[PDB]
C-alpha cells in the first residue's frame, strides 16, 4: 500500500493487521522468511521487518491501481530532474 | 494458355468431407487442379501458376513459375479443415501476380470452391468490382456451392466480366459422382479471351 | 560525334561499403571477387547501393571466375523481389600490394567493360585499412584500344581527379599495364548516420548507474598515491621557474615533462566518476522513493 | 551430404588456414609468446570462447 | 518445430543499414507496414549474432494484415548463396519491420522454423520504441494466464546488445566524429549520457501507466513477468548518503 | 584548362589567327574539352559586333554547315558570351533553336548562353522554354537550364522562379541538375539580407545531403553586401558536424563570398580551417580566400594558400593555384613582386610530371584568370556606392563550378570590368581630351 | 547450389599449389570447445579432424583436410 | 589539439608501408644504382634514393 | 577525433606481431631491431605513446601488417 | 623434377621442385608426356 518511501512496517502494526498476539507474530514472520516466500531483515532492536523483497501480489482491479499510484508521481519527479542535467553546463554538451 | 500467369485457390472447408467426389473431395479437388495445372504448361509453356490458400492466415504460399512442381508440393499439405474466406484468398492473390521474376504477363486467378461460401454475397460483389478495375481477372469453377443448394458464384462472374485479360465463365460439373477432374472439359484452361 | 563513356566518381553508400571490408577481410590471403549492384542516373552518378559476391575466386582472380551463368541466374530473381537493378561494376581484393590489380585481374576486368562502359573496378586491402576509406581506388581498364583512343585522359574530366599510393613498385608498374586511376567520394544520409551511431539502451542507462561509495573512497586514496609520487618532483620544479616556457622548467630543476599535468590528469579521472555518481545518486534516490 | 563436404573448403578459407606452434612462455593471459613449428616466434592472442 | 538457441543477439550496424534500405526500395512500400526479408548471420550456436538481411517478395494491403504477401522458397535459395560472400551469413531466421507485434505475425513464425533450422523473429524498426537500439528480439512462448482468460500464445521478448567484427569496425571509427552517447573528452561529455538514460526512463513510464488502466478495465491477460518486474522497483527501498572527492587542483593551476 | 585561360587571355579583340591554328585542337579533342573550346571564342572575340555572327558561323547551327553537338552548342553560347550583359536582338535569335531542337548536349550550350543574352529581362517566355530543357531529366540540359534561369530573373527577388527551382530540386534526386537549380535561386536571392533566412534554413534542414552540398550559394549570394552574423555561424556549424564529404567541402567556399565587401575577417576564419589535414575542408579554403580579396589583395590570404598547393591530396592543389590568381587580379610586376612569381610558379607545375593531374588543371586557368583581358581588366571588391558591385558576384559564385560541366567556367567574363578613367558626354561618344592624372 | 560450389572448389585446384607428404595422421574430434562463426563442420571456423605434413623446406604444418577427400581417407 | 589528431593520422597511413629493413652498401656501379648487401637476405642492386 | 585515432592504434598495438630483440636506438624516430623471422629491420617507433623507455635493451614486437615497431 | 610419380586427374603433373625449397605441380602450355617430365629433367615452370 506504503510507497518506496517505506517498505518497513513495525511489529506492532504487523500485529495489530494480523489481529495475532505481538509474540507469537514474530516466530510467525521468521517461518514464512525461512521457507523465503518474503526476504528481508528483522531488527528486534528497533522491532522492524525491513522488507528488501516481497512476491507477486493477489491479481484483483485495486491491486492493478496501487501500481499506477507509483508509476504516475515517478512520471512527474522523472520531468523536473531531467530539466536540472541539462542546464548543468548548457554550454559544452559537445 | 500465351503469356498468361494463374494463380489456384484451395478451397479447405468443412464440405469437403463427403466422397461424392473420390477418393474424399478435398483429394479429389487436388488432382483436378494438378491435371489442370499440367494442361496449362504442357498447351503453352508460356504459362505459369502460383499457389494461394484461404486456409488459415492468407499468404501466398508459393509463387507464379513456369514449374507446376514448386505449386503441388505444398497444395496436398495445407490443412483439409482450412477457412472459407473466399475475398482474403482473392487479395493476396492479386498481390503476388504483381511481383513476378519477368512480368509481361497477363493476371489471372482460377478458384475453386469446395463448398457453398461462408462470407456475404455482398461483399464478393464488391470485391469483384475493384478487382476488375486492377485488371486481375477471377474465373470461378463450381461444383462446391451445389452440394446444397443453386450457385451464388453466376452473380459474382457477371460483376467481373466487363474489363478482364481474357474471359470469365462459370464451368459447372456435377457435384456427384462425376468427379471433380471432369474439369479439364470445360474450358478454364483458356479463358474466352473476352474483353 | 564524340561520346562520353568515361569514369565518373563513383558514390558509393554506407551499406555496400560495409559489405566490401567485410567481404574482403574474410576474403584475403585468396584473391575474391564479387559484384557491384546500383543505378547509375545523369553522366556524373553512379549509386552503389547494394552489392554481393558472386562465386569467390581460388588462385588469381581468374577468368574462370567471371561467370555470365550467375551474373544471369541472379539478376532476375532482384526483378521478383521488386529491385531491379544493374551491374554497375564488379570489385576484388588485393592483399598483394595497396591499390593493384593482378595479371589475371585485368583480363577478367575486360568481360565487365564488353557488358557496360561504366563497370569499374575497386580493389579492396583489408590488410592496410585501419581507417576503411584507405586503399581503396576505382579504376578502369586499359587495353590496347583504350590507349590509341586516348580514354585515360578524359576519366579523369568530370570529376575530382584521384591517383593512388601504396608501394613503388605497384604504382608504375599498375599505371602502365593494368590501369587509370580515378575517384571515389561518399554520400550518406542522415538516417544512415543514425544507424551508423548504434544508439545503445545500457550505453545512456549507466551514466545514472551508481558505483559503490566505498569503492570511491578506496580510489580517493590510490590516486593521492600517484600524486605523491610526483609530488617529491613537483617541489623541486617549483623552486625556480622564473624563465619562459613550463614544459623547460620542470625538466630543468628536475620532473620529466610536466609534473603539474601528471597530478592534475590523475585526480581529473577520479573526481569525473564520483561528481557524476553524486549527481546520479541524489537524483535516483528522491525519484523512486 | 555432397554440400557440406565440399562447401567445407568454401568456409575454411574465409577462416583462413592455421600456422601452428606450441606455447614458449606464459607471460600474462592476454598474449602468450608463441612458438612456430616452422621455427619465427609470434605474439597471440586467448579468445574467451575456450 | 520451435527451439531456442536466440539468447541474446548483437547486432552489426549493416544489418540497420540494409533493413531500411531494401524497404522502401522493394516497391515503395510504406514504412509502417509489415515487411519481411531473410534475416542472415551465424547460426545453430546459442549466441545470436545477425550479420546482415537480404529482402525476399514483400506486398502489405491495407484492407486487412491478414493478407499480406510472401515468397517462402525465396528463403531456401538465399540461405546457400550468403555462404559465398562470407562464411558468417547463412539463414538465422527474418526480419519484421514495425511498429507493433502483431497476430498476424505468428502465422508467418510458425513457417519460418521449418524453412530455418529454427528461426528468431527480431523487429528492426526505422525509428526507436525506447532511445536506444531500434531492434527488439523475440521467442515464441506459451503461457497461462489468468484473470477470466485462458492460455495465450504470445511472444516474449528478449534483450538486445550491440557488437561487430572487426571489418565493419574499421570503417565506422574513421566516418564517425558525431557527438554519439558519448564520445568521452572531457566531463561535460558525460552529462549528455546522463540526461540520455533519465530521458530513456521517462519513456518507458509512459507505455506502462496507459496499459495498467487497459488490464483494469477490459480484463486483458495478466503476463506474470510484468507485475513483478514494476513490483521489484518498488519494493529495493532507496537509500543514499555520504560523498565525497579532493580538491587537489587548486595549487597545480594556480601553479600555471 | 588551356582553353578557358586563353579565351580570358586574348580577350578584347578579334582573332582570325585563333580559328585557323586550333583546328587541329578541336578535331583532338573529347568529351566535354571539345564543347569548352568551341564555346570560348566568344570570350576571345568579346564584343565586335559586326563580325559576331559572321566569325562563329559555321560553328553556329546552319543547313550548309551542321557540325557535331559540340561544336552547335559552344556556337550558340559564343553569340551570348559576345554580347554579355544584355543585348536585345541576340535573344531571339537562341530562343527559335532552344525551342525547336530540344537535344542534349547541343541545347546545353544553348541554355547558357540565351541565359547571358535575356540577362536581367525577367521574361516568362524564357522561364517556359528553360523549364521544358530542366522538365526531360536528360543530365546536361538540366543543370545548364536551372542556372539560365537565374540569370534572366535577377535582382529583382522574381517569386515564380524561386518556386519552380524549389519544388523541382526536392522531388528530384539529380545532384547535377540539382547543383544547377540551386545556384539558380542565389542569384535571384540577392541583397536581399534578412529575408532569405526563411529559404537557407529549409534546405539545411534536409535529410538530403545533396540540397545541402548546394545550399551554400544561397546564403552567398544574398547576405553578400551586409553579412548577418546568422548566417555566416550556419556555414561553419554544418562544415564541422559531417560525415558528408562533398557537403562539407562546399560549406567553406561560402565563408569568403558573404564576408565579399570586408576581406578583412576571412583569413582568420579560413586560418583554423587550413591547419586541418581533411583535404575536402582545405578545398573549400582557397575559395574563399580567393573570392573575399578578388578586389583587394592581402598578403594575409597569399601565405595560407601556400601549403595547399604542393599538398598530397589532388584537388587542393588546384583550388590553391586558381584561388592566389584571382586575388592579385591584373597587377603589373611594379606593383609587386608577387605575380611575377605567381606566373612563373604556374608553368613550374606544368614542366614537371610529378605532380596530380588536378593541380595541372588549376595551373593553367590560374595563369590566364591573372593574365585576363590581354593585362587590362580587373574584378571589383565594391562599388563605390557602398554595396558590392552585381557584375563581379553573378560570375564569381558560377565560377566555382567547373568540374559538372567546365563551359560554365566562361561565364568569369561578367566580373572583367576594365578601370579607367571614364568621362563620357552626351552623345554616346567618350572625347579624346586629355584627364588630370596626379599619379605615377 | 551444387555448381556453385563445384567451379569454385576446381579454381582452387588449379596452379600454382605446394606439395608436400604426410608423416601422421591426428583425425581430432569436431568443435573442439570453441564457437566462432558458420557451424559445426569438419572444417570452416570450427575444424576437427586435420593430418600433419612435413613439407620439402623442413617446415610442418597441420593443417584440416577438406571434405571432398576427407582426413580419415588422408 | 589539431596537431596532435593529425600525428596519429598521418601515423597510420605513413606506417602502413610494407618491410623496412636494413642493407649495406658495400659499392656503387656505373649504373648509378649501388649494390646493398642486406645482411640475412637476398643482394639487392637498387637506385639512390634522393633523401 | 583524437579519442576516434586512438582507437585506430591500439588495434595494431595488439596482435598480429612477430617478436624480436630490441638493440639499440639510431634516432627517436626510427631504431634498428633485429627480428626471429630471419631479417634485420629498421622500424619506425609509434608516436603519442613513449618512445623514450623504448630505447633501452628489451625484447620487442613489430607489427605483421605494418612492419613497424608498435 | 626429383621424381615421376603424379598425374593426379590431369595430364601428368609429377612434384617438380624449385630451387626456393618448394615442391609444386606442372601443367600444360606445351605439352606434357611422360617423357617430357622425367627423374632427371629440370623444367622451365612460371612464377605465378
Amino acid at each position: 500500500t506504503r510507497p518506496a518511501n517505506h517498505r518497513q512496517l513495525t511489529f506492532e502494526e504487523i500485529a495489530k493487521s494480523a489481529k495475532i498476539t505481538v509474540n507469537k507474530v514474530e516466530l510467525l514472520v521468521m517461518k514464512a522468511l525461512s521457507v523465503g516466500l518474503v526476504r528481508g531483515s528483522i531488527d528486534e532492536v528497533d522491532k522492524r521487518v525491513h522488507m528488501t523483497w516481497v512476491q507477486p501480489r493477489v491479481l484483483d482491479l485495486q491491486q492493478i491501481k496501487g501500481m499506477k499510484d507509483r508509476l504516475e508521481l515517478w512520471c512527474t519527479d522523472v520531468k523536473s530532474m531531467e530539466l536540472l542535467v541539462e542546464h548543468q553546463a548548457q554550454d559544452i554538451l559537445t | 494458355m500465351v503469356l498468361e500467369s494463374t494463380m489456384v485457390c484451395v478451397d479447405n472447408s468443412e464440405y469437403m468431407r463427403n466422397g461424392d467426389f473420390l477418393p474424399t473431395r478435398l483429394q479429389a479437388q487436388q488432382d483436378a487442379v494438378n491435371i489442370v495445372c499440367h494442361s496449362k504448361t504442357r498447351s503453352n509453356p508460356e504459362n505459369n501458376v502460383g499457389l494461394i490458400t484461404l486456409a488459415n492466415d492468407c499468404e501466398v504460399l508459393t509463387t507464379l513459375t513456369p514449374d507446376t512442381g514448386r505449386i503441388l508440393s505444398k497444395l496436398h499439405t495445407v490443412q483439409p479443415k482450412g477457412k472459407i474466406t473466399f475475398c482474403t484468398g482473392i487479395r493476396v492473390a492479386h498481390l503476388a501476380l504483381k511481383h513476378r521474376q519477368g512480368k509481361n504477363h497477363k493476371m489471372r486467378i482460377i478458384a475453386f470452391v469446395g463448398s457453398p461460401v461462408e462470407d456475404n454475397e455482398k461483399d464478393l460483389v464488391k470485391l469483384a468490382k475493384r478487382l476488375k478495375k486492377e485488371k486481375v481477372n477471377v474465373d470461378i469453377i463450381n461444383f462446391g456451392e451445389e452440394e446444397v443448394n443453386t450457385e451464388k458464384l453466376t452473380a459474382f462472374v457477371n460483376t467481373l466480366n466487363g474489363k478482364d485479360g481474357t474471359g470469365s465463365h462459370l464451368v459447372t460439373v456435377p457435384p456427384g459422382p462425376s468427379l471433380a477432374d471432369a474439369l479439364i472439359s470445360s474450358p478454364i484452361l483458356a479463358g474466352e479471351g473476352g474483353a | 560525334a564524340p561520346a562520353v563513356d568515361t569514369a565518373e566518381q563513383v558514390y558509393i553508400s554506407s551499406l555496400a561499403l560495409l559489405k566490401m571490408l567485410k567481404h574482403g577481410r574474410a576474403g584475403v590471403p585468396m584473391e575474391v571477387m564479387g559484384l557491384m549492384l546500383g543505378e547509375f542516373v545523369d553522366d556524373y552518378t553512379v549509386r552503389v547501393i547494394d552489392v554481393f559476391a558472386m562465386p569467390q575466386s581460388g588462385t588469381g582472380v581468374s577468368v574462370e571466375a567471371v561467370d555470365p551463368v550467375f551474373q544471369a541466374k541472379m539478376l532476375d530473381m532482384l526483378k521478383q523481389t521488386g529491385r531491379p537493378e544493374m551491374v554497375v561494376g564488379w570489385y576484388h581484393s588485393h592483399p598483394g600490394f595497396g591499390c593493384w590489380l593482378s595479371g589475371v585481374d585485368i583480363n577478367t576486368q575486360q568481360s565487365f567493360e564488353a557488358l557496360s562502359e561504366r563497370a569499374v573496378a575497386v580493389v579492396v586491402d583489408p590488410i592496410q585499412s585501419v581507417k576503411g576509406k584507405v586503399v581503396i581506388d576505382a579504376f578502369r581498364l586499359i587495353n590496347a584500344n583504350m590507349m590509341v583512343l586516348g580514354h585515360e585522359p578524359r576519366q579523369t574530366t568530370s570529376n575530382l581527379g584521384h591517383l593512388n599510393k601504396p608501394s613503388i613498385q605497384a604504382l608504375i608498374h599498375g599505371l602502365n599495364r593494368h590501369y587509370y586511376s580515378i575517384t571515389i567520394n561518399y554520400r550518406k544520409n542522415e538516417l544512415e548516420q543514425k544507424m551508423l551511431l548504434n544508439l545503445h539502451k545500457k550505453s545512456w542507462m549507466e551514466g545514472l548507474t551508481l558505483q559503490d561509495y566505498s569503492e570511491h573512497c578506496k580510489h580517493n586514496e590510490s590516486v593521492v598515491k600517484e600524486m605523491l609520487e610526483l609530488a617529491k618532483n613537483y617541489n623541486k620544479a617549483v623552486e625556480e621557474e622564473d624563465k619562459m616556457t613550463p614544459e623547460q622548467l620542470a625538466i630543468k630543476n628536475v620532473g620529466k615533462q610536466d609534473p603539474k599535468r601528471h597530478l592534475e590528469e590523475h585526480v581529473d579521472v577520479l573526481m569525473t566518476s564520483n561528481i557524476v555518481q553524486c549527481l546520479a545518486a541524489m537524483l535516483d534516490t528522491v525519484v523512486f522513493k | 551430404k555432397q554440400y557440406e563436404k565440399s562447401e567445407n573448403d568454401l568456409k575454411a578459407l574465409q577462416s583462413v588456414g592455421q600456422i601452428v606452434g606450441e606455447v614458449l612462455k606464459q607471460l600474462t593471459e592476454e598474449k602468450f609468446i608463441v612458438k612456430a613449428t616452422n621455427g619465427p616466434r609470434y605474439v597471440v592472442g586467448c579468445r574467451r570462447q575456450l | 518445430m520451435p527451439e531456442l538457441a536466440v539468447q541474446k543477439v548483437v547486432v552489426h550496424p549493416l544489418v540497420l543499414l540494409s533493413v531500411v534500405d531494401h524497404f522502401n526500395r522493394i516497391g515503395k512500400v510504406g514504412n509502417q507496414k509489415r515487411v519481411v526479408g531473410v534475416l542472415l548471420g551465424s547460426w545453430q550456436k546459442k549466441v545470436l549474432d545477425v550479420s546482415n538481411s537480404f529482402a525476399v517478395p514483400f506486398d502489405e494491403d491495407d484492407k486487412d494484415d491478414s493478407v499480406w504477401f510472401l515468397d517462402h522458397d525465396y528463403l531456401e535459395n538465399m540461405y546457400g548463396m550468403f555462404k559465398k560472400v562470407n562464411a558468417r551469413e547463412r539463414i538465422v531466421g527474418w526480419y519484421h519491420t514495425g511498429p507493433k507485434l502483431h497476430k498476424n505475425d505468428i502465422a508467418i513464425n510458425e513457417l519460418m522454423k521449418r524453412y530455418c533450422p529454427n528461426s528468431v523473429l527480431v523487429i528492426i524498426d526505422v525509428k526507436p520504441k525506447d532511445l536506444g537500439l531500434p531492434t527488439e528480439a523475440y521467442i515464441s512462448v506459451e503461457e497461462v494466464h489468468d484473470d477470466g482468460t485462458p492460455t495465450s500464445k504470445t511472444f516474449e521478448h528478449v534483450t538486445s546488445e550491440i557488437g561487430a567484427e572487426e571489418a565493419e569496425e574499421v570503417g565506422v571509427e574513421h566516418l564517425l566524429r558525431d557527438i554519439k552517447d558519448t564520445t568521452v573528452g572531457t566531463l561535460s561529455q558525460r552529462i549528455t549520457n546522463q540526461v540520455h538514460g533519465l530521458k530513456g526512463l521517462n519513456s518507458k513510464l509512459l507505455d506502462i501507466r496507459t496499459y495498467l488502466e487497459k488490464v483494469a478495465s477490459g480484463k486483458l491477460p495478466i503476463n506474470h513477468h510484468i507485475i513483478y518486474q514494476l513490483q521489484d522497483v518498488f519494493n529495493l527501498l532507496p537509500d543514499a548518503s555520504l560523498q565525497e572527492f579532493v580538491k587537489a587542483f587548486y595549487l597545480k593551476t594556480n601553479d600555471q | 584548362a588551356t582553353v578557358i585561360a586563353n579565351s580570358f587571355m586574348h580577350c578584347g579583340t578579334t582573332s582570325d589567327q585563333f580559328l585557323r591554328d586550333n583546328l587541329e585542337w578541336l578535331a583532338r579533342a573529347t568529351n566535354w574539352a571539345k564543347f569548352t573550346a568551341t564555346a570560348s571564342l566568344g570570350v576571345i572575340h568579346k564584343g565586335h559586333e559586326k563580325e559576331a555572327l559572321q566569325l562563329m558561323a559555321t560553328y553556329l547551327p546552319k543547313d550548309t554547315s551542321p557540325g557535331s553537338a559540340y561544336q552547335e552548342g559552344g556556337g550558340l553560347y559564343a553569340l551570348g558570351l559576345i554580347h554579355a550583359n544584355h543585348g536585345g536582338d541576340i535573344i531571339d535569335y537562341l530562343l527559335n533553336q532552344l525551342k525547336n531542337a530540344s537535344n542534349d548536349i547541343v541545347r546545353h550550350g544553348g541554355s547558357l548562353g540565351l541565359g547571358l543574352a535575356a540577362m536581367g529581362t525577367a521574361r516568362q517566355d524564357v522561364y517556359d522554354l528553360l523549364k521544358t530543357n530542366l522538365y526531360q531529366d536528360d543530365a546536361v540540359t538540366g543543370e545548364a537550364a536551372g542556372l539560365a534561369l537565374g540569370l534572366v530573373m535577377l535582382g529583382s527577388k522574381n517569386t515564380q522562379a524561386i518556386e519552380d527551382m524549389v519544388g523541382y530540386a526536392q522531388e528530384t534526386q539529380h545532384e547535377k541538375i540539382l547543383r544547377g537549380l540551386a545556384v539558380g535561386i542565389a542569384l535571384v536571392m540577392y541583397g536581399r539580407m534578412e529575408e532569405a533566412d526563411a529559404l537557407i534554413e529549409s534546405l539545411c534542414r534536409d535529410k538530403d545531403p545533396i540540397l545541402r552540398r548546394s545550399g551554400m550559394y544561397t546564403v552567398a549570394m544574398a547576405y553578400c553586401g551586409s553579412g548577418n552574423n546568422k548566417a555566416i555561424r550556419r556555414l561553419l556549424h554544418v562544415a564541422v558536424s559531417d560525415v558528408n564529404d562533398d557537403v562539407r567541402r562546399a560549406a567553406v567556399e561560402s565563408l569568403g563570398f558573404i564576408l565579399f565587401r570586408t576581406p578583412e575577417q576571412c583569413p582568420s576564419v579560413v586560418s583554423l580551417l587550413s591547419e586541418s589535414y581533411n583535404p575536402h575542408v582545405r578545398y573549400g579554403a582557397a575559395m574563399a580566400l580567393g573570392v573575399c580579396c578578388a578586389g583587394t589583395g592581402n598578403k594575409e590570404a597569399i601565405n595560407l594558400l601556400e601549403p595547399m598547393t604542393n599538398d598530397p591530396v589532388n584537388y587542393v592543389r588546384q583550388g590553391a593555384l586558381i584561388a592566389s590568381a584571382l586575388i592579385m587580379i591584373q597587377q603589373t610586376e611594379i606593383t609587386c613582386p608577387k605575380v611575377n612569381q605567381f606566373r612563373q610558379l604556374y608553368s613550374k607545375v606544368i614542366n614537371d610530371k610529378h605532380d596530380d593531374v588536378m593541380a595541372k588543371f588549376g595551373a593553367i586557368l590560374a595563369q590566364g584568370i591573372l593574365d585576363a583581358g590581354g593585362h587590362n581588366v580587373t574584378i571589383s571588391l565594391q562599388s563605390r556606392t557602398g554595396h558590392t558591385h552585381m557584375p563581379s558576384v553573378v560570375g564569381v559564385l558560377v565560377f566555382t563550378q567547373f568540374w559538372f560541366w567546365f563551359p560554365l567556367s566562361h561565364f568569369l567574363s561578367l566580373a572583367y570590368t576594365p578601370t579607367c578613367i571614364i568621362g563620357l558626354n552626351k552623345d554616346l561618344k567618350m572625347p579624346k581630351v586629355q584627364y588630370k592624372s596626379n599619379c605615377k | 547450389k551444387i555448381k556453385e560450389n563445384s567451379e569454385k572448389i576446381k579454381v582452387n585446384k588449379t596452379l600454382p599449389y605446394l606439395v608436400s607428404n604426410v608423416i601422421e595422421l591426428l583425425d581430432v574430434d569436431p568443435n573442439d570447445q570453441e564457437e566462432d562463426g558458420a557451424n559445426i563442420d569438419l572444417d570452416s571456423q570450427r575444424k576437427g579432424k586435420c593430418a600433419v605434413i612435413k613439407t620439402s623446406t623442413r617446415q610442418t604444418y597441420f593443417l584440416p583436410v577438406i571434405g571432398l577427400v576427407d582426413a580419415e581417407k588422408l | 589539439l589539431n596537431a596532435k589528431v593529425r600525428l596519429l593520422r598521418e601515423e597510420l597511413q605513413l606506417l602502413q608501408e610494407q618491410g623496412s629493413y636494413v642493407g649495406e652498401v658495400v659499392r656503387a656501379m656505373d649504373k648509378k644504382k649501388v649494390l646493398v648487401k642486406v645482411h640475412p637476405e637476398g643482394k639487392f642492386v637498387v637506385d639512390v634514393d634522393k633523401n | 577525433e583524437f579519442l576516434h585515432a586512438q582507437e585506430e592504434v591500439k588495434r595494431i598495438q595488439s596482435i598480429p606481431l612477430v617478436i624480436g630483440q630490441f638493440l639499440e636506438a639510431v634516432d627517436q624516430n626510427t631504431a634498428i631491431v633485429g627480428s626471429t623471422t630471419g631479417s634485420n629491420y629498421y622500424v619506425r617507433i609509434l608516436s603519442t605513446i613513449d618512445r623514450e623507455l623504448l630505447k633501452p635493451n628489451a625484447s620487442v614486437a613489430l607489427h605483421k601488417h605494418s612492419n613497424a615497431l608498435v | 623434377c626429383t621424381k615421376i610419380i603424379n598425374a593426379d586427374s590431369e595430364d601428368p603433373k609429377y612434384i617438380i621442385n624449385v630451387k626456393q625449397f618448394a615442391k609444386f605441380v606442372v601443367d600444360l602450355s606445351d605439352q606434357v608426356a611422360p617423357t617430357d617430365i622425367e627423374e632427371g629433367m629440370r623444367v622451365g615452370v612460371d612464377r605465378n
